């Protein structure tokens, strides 16, 4: 019901829906279309935009920054986030070492033409770097005014808790958010492992791929449409998933969900996105969109949210047959 | 092997999480039950309770079951603490026995309204 | 008797009277008049000037900074303070999150054309932001040289103590002052709750609206004068208070106080302001003034202060009938 | 539930402020009386006193009235501490009694200058 919410228990307020830039910005869509998606999103109250040094080899950040600069939006009305881990071919250009966090964030900031991001994320865990080093580097970039906060992405709850305890031990800053994959076909981490962290140390979840890259939209009920992400050069892996035996099973379950959507008077994408927001532990869902129609439809997920009663949720669980055991 | 810090009225205790997970039905062994006492600012669980008793409570987990009352702690205060930490009826019974207390029975009347009446005044 | 005093127990020395800029600067009065008030104040030893990002949508800071720059006063001879909380229409432009404290203070500094303020204040408490985050942000702006000290405004003593303990816990900087409303008709907080904090942790009070926006001046004994704050567009709420049943009762009590004023040989505004300074816990009183006459009269409150004997104070208490129970 | 740290000659104790406010007439329960011992640099009240005794003093507040002298602490040192923390005459009496001390009376003469004189040598 509340459009805006705290990111975890931090004081940072984000819209429950954000717009990501993976695959699209500087890649699948034109800069004109990217400017159009961002404008539409911003005019509709969405204040959260997520990107990463790895998207399109840095061009996603360049396009995102070009739009923010061209539109003149007040920096204080935006929450920009970026992720660091894979920043180049050289050995020292990847990972969460102090060298790569500082250099990677500095180069993203340059591509974004911004003095800082609101949240910097470790795009994934790093077995080769001591937690202390990572936590001190993140704390460093925040004290240098290069970021306001930091978070983790694809880390286990054990690793997130280690960062938090290392932070308390050395008087550093703990992470405030974990960026986890979450949709009807990937529920374990967000529903079973993250809640304890939310209540115990205030870490919130900012989930991605709420439509499992388009799979949950229903658009793949009769094969791979032209110009769909599954048909892009470089995304054969996605095509393989859809046509696989498991892919077929998913599509069949989606036909069952459509009836739920009609009962709630909404489209499947709207239902799928609202479902991700039914529990408090999720602070925001990062959407993906290759055109304006998709974005305008997906934003409507907010009207569905109040209708997800325990009854409806139990039903979706029955259909999916994959509710994780607590 | 994640560590846990339990602060008993200022006296600091530390142990491994796997040492507490050994007894899941107790307060400390159950995440949901101890959640209430967690201080996220200091990364410790705080209990505003009796100090001399906790040693033995923690040793119970480290020893794998040994619950000995400290010589300097009154039996009534200790037993209240065993109850608070929810160590369970088995440990409690083992404790009382070793402490010199074993009683149990009582055969009432068959509930005859007659037998139970006569038996009570005889 | 001592014109200057320590702000709480900090080493910052302020005049017992300061000049505020709410309603007036960039709003009710001309920049020419604002330059005139500031000059008069500075030439009379007043070194404290208070403003806020919210006053006149930022114009109060612009006018204050224009004067300081034009007069060429040595920055080291001034104590400039500003308040942060409401800095815009966007969701992320209000509150005490790290994002808004840094961005809000940075934008005020730009409007003030100053490298830093002497004291930055949280204009009010923020339920939606962890104390730790706020205290780390304030400590951050001080370490960045953006402020010399920080304080609270409209916080309860419980919240002020929480900031102090959070500061000790993480080796951060505690607040040194609370900006509380204080006048003959609003005494609770300053007389009952703040003293303990003054003696225990050194936090001092810097009170505002010592004339309850003009109500205590006596100027409203026969209705709402033209050009008075109560008659300004946007201040109907003040007009409502004056004419209300409670307002009438206040005005009647003011007639009783006038006799006290004459016995002490001063005007009611002078008595009201000096009364605010009778107890050590108050470091300074922030005055408001829409013209030079008012300021020259109000400054005379300093001559009254030595005459407030226990006898006179007991009398004022009898008349007001609102002395709070300790 | 604000916490309070009491440092007894280096030994650190912590409790909730509502635990101390339970007994307003004692030193620790009265803001004005304990103010003198507050260290604003460390956010703690410091007492340059006997260590083994404080446990029991703090437990008195946590227990809601139980004042047991620790086995390892001499009765004369403990009683001085009960007096220092101003626990009051009731707690003190309860303490002495439980400690095995109950005496009270003395009927003097009516102050007859005569009776009181005869009674004293008989
Ligand atoms: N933390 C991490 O490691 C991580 C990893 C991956 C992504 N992310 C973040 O999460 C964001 C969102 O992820 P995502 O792009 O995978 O999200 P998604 O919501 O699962 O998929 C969005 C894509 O599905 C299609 N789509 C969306 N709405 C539709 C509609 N109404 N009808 C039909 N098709 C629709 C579009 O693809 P087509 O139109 O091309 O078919 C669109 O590009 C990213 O941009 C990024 O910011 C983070
Ligand atoms: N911390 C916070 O949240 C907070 C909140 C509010 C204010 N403040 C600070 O406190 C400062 C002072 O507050 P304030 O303006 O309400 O103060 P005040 O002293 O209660 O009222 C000043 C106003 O009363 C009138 N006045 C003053 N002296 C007079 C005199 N001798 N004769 C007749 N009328 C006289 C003037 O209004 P007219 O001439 O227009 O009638 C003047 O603008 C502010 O400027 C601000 O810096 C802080």
């Amino acid at each position: 019901l509340q459009f805006y919410r705290n990111l975890g228990k931090s004081g940072l307020r984000v819209s429950c829906l954000g717009l990501g830039t993976w695959v699209t910005f500087g890649g699948q869509i034109t800069d004109e279309m990217a400017e159009h998606l961002m404008t539409l999103a911003y005019d509709n109250g969405i204040n959260l935009f997520d990107t990463a040094e790895v998207y399109a080899a840095g061009k996603a950040e360049v396009v995102l920054g070009n739009i923010i600069k061209k539109k003149g939006w007040r920096r204080s009305s935006l929450v920009i986030t970026t992720k660091i881990f894979w920043g180049g071919k050289a050995e020292t250009e990847r990972g969460l070492s102090r060298k790569h966090i500082i250099e990677g964030l500095k180069a993203s900031l340059e591509r974004l033409q911004l003095e800082y991001v609101d949240v910097v994320f470790a795009n994934r865990p790093d077995p080769n770097t001591p937690m202390e080093e990572t936590v001190r580097a993140m704390t460093h970039v925040i004290n240098q005014g290069m970021a306001m906060y930091w978070g983790t992405s694809r880390w286990s709850s054990m690793e997130i808790m280690e960062a938090y305890s290392v932070a308390r031990q050395f008087n550093l800053i703990p992470p405030i958010c974990e960026q986890a994959e979450y949709h009807m076909f990937q529920r374990e981490k967000v529903e079973v492992q993250l809640p304890e962290l939310f209540h115990k140390i205030g870490v919130g979840a900012m989930t991605w791929s709420p439509l499992a890259c388009g799979i949950v939209s229903g658009k793949y009920d009769s094969g791979i449409p032209p110009y769909s992400r599954a048909s892009l050069k470089g995304y054969q892996w996605l095509k393989d998933k859809i046509l696989s035996e498991e892919g077929r099973r998913q599509q069949a379950k989606l036909k069952e969900l459509q009836a739920i959507a009609e009962r709630l008077g909404c489209t499947l994408p709207q239902l799928a996105i609202a479902w991700c927001l039914r529990n408090e532990g999720v602070s925001s869902v990062l959407l993906g969109a290759s055109n304006a129609e998709q974005l305008m439809e997906n934003i409507g997920a907010i009207q569905v949210l109040p209708k997800l009663s325990s009854s409806i949720v139990h039903e979706i669980d029955s259909i999916l047959g994959n509710k994780p055991y607590s | 092997s994640e560590r846990v810090v339990i602060n008993i009225s200022g006296l600091r205790f530390e142990t491994q999480l796997k040492t507490l997970a050994q007894f899941p039905e107790t307060l400390l062994g159950d995440p949901k039950k101890r959640m209430r006492y967690f201080d996220p600012l200091r990364n410790e669980y705080f209990f505003d309770r009796n100090r001399p008793s906790f040693d033995a409570i923690l040793y119970y987990y480290q020893s794998g079951g040994r619950l000995r009352r400290p010589v300097n702690v009154p039996l009534d205060i200790f037993s209240e603490e065993i109850r608070f930490y929810e160590l369970g009826e088995e440990a409690m019974e083992m404790f009382r026995e070793d402490e010199g207390y074993i009683k149990e029975e009582e055969r009432p009347l068959p509930e005859n309204e007659f037998q139970r009446q006569v038996w009570l005044l005889f």
